[PDB]
């Protein structure tokens, strides 16, 4: 049905651009736009119009004047919010809203719009592990620190998503501008890192990518 | 009192006629809604085309 999937980080310099394309699954064709949302800090909603799937374009916000217009890939049934001149306060997050269920009833989740001024550097990841001789049991604590992202983003995972079920993560913190991630994946003792355990990331900022391996820590 | 004409105010519809043909269909933007953004449209009781 309805359901927009809002595009991931829409890095934007200060007077940059932004562009959250969102691929809308259920764009319709017959008797309704997808009301459009902009998403401040704290202010929940901030509908940023109507504008359909088949529809094509969207009905902008009102009091979002400045950078925000809304546009789309009609035929694909796919929306988007294009807002270029960034301001400092350019970073939220963005939805559509398929009417069906026939409210603005696909709801988008939230497309991360990040224009800031900051470091330049891709994300750079390493393995973390357990206790330094052995550090296994029913898990074995191996995983994936990713830290040093600037601009958004560094994506960083803790055993890539094969070791990685049973993994804490730690969120990312901020170091002067500097983004700072770690997955601890849980693998098996032959799981990881017995077995093969390696955490990856990535950082297009820099036109590269760079994995570490998530071993026991002997 | 020189004879001339005068539009005389008997109202007979008698020797006078109005093409009174059939009323035009009325736009109406104002039936259908978008609920919440999207199509939860409405009638509101007329021929609405």
């Amino acid at each position: 049905q309805i359901q927009l999937v809002q595009s991931g980080r829409e890095v934007k310099n200060p007077g940059e651009t932004v562009k959250i394309s969102c691929k809308a699954s259920g764009y319709t064709f017959t008797e309704y736009p997808m009301l459009w949302v902009k998403q401040a800090p704290g202010k929940g909603f901030r509908w940023m119009g109507l504008i359909y799937t088949n529809t094509g374009e969207p009905t902008y916000a009102e009091e979002f004047k400045g950078r925000f217009v809304f546009s789309l890939e009609i035929s694909a049934s796919t929306a988007y919010l294009q807002i270029n001149n960034l301001t400092n306060e350019d970073t939220a997050t963005y939805f559509c809203v398929r009417d069906y269920f026939i409210s603005l009833d696909y709801w988008g989740q939230g497309t991360t719009l990040t224009v800031s001024s900051a470091k330049t550097t891709a994300p750079s990841v390493y393995p973390l592990a357990p206790v330094c001789g052995g550090t296994t049991g029913s898990s074995v604590t191996l995983g994936c620190l990713v830290k040093g992202y600037f601009p958004e983003p560094v994506t960083l995972t803790w055993n890539s998503g094969s070791l990685s079920s049973g993994v804490h993560t730690f969120p990312a913190l901020l170091q002067s501008g500097l983004y700072t991630l770690s997955s601890s994946v849980t693998v098996t003792s032959n799981t990881w890192p017995s077995q093969t355990i390696t955490c990856n990331v990535a950082h297009p900022a820099s036109s590269t990518k760079v994995d570490k391996k998530i071993e026991s820590r002997r | 009192e020189l004879p001339c004409s005068t539009y005389a105010q008997s109202t007979a519809a008698t020797a006078e006629e109005i093409e009174v043909h059939m009323p035009p269909d009325t736009p109406d933007r104002t039936l259908m809604s978008q609920q919440s953004g999207n199509v939860k449209i409405t009638v509101n009781s007329q021929t609405v085309r």
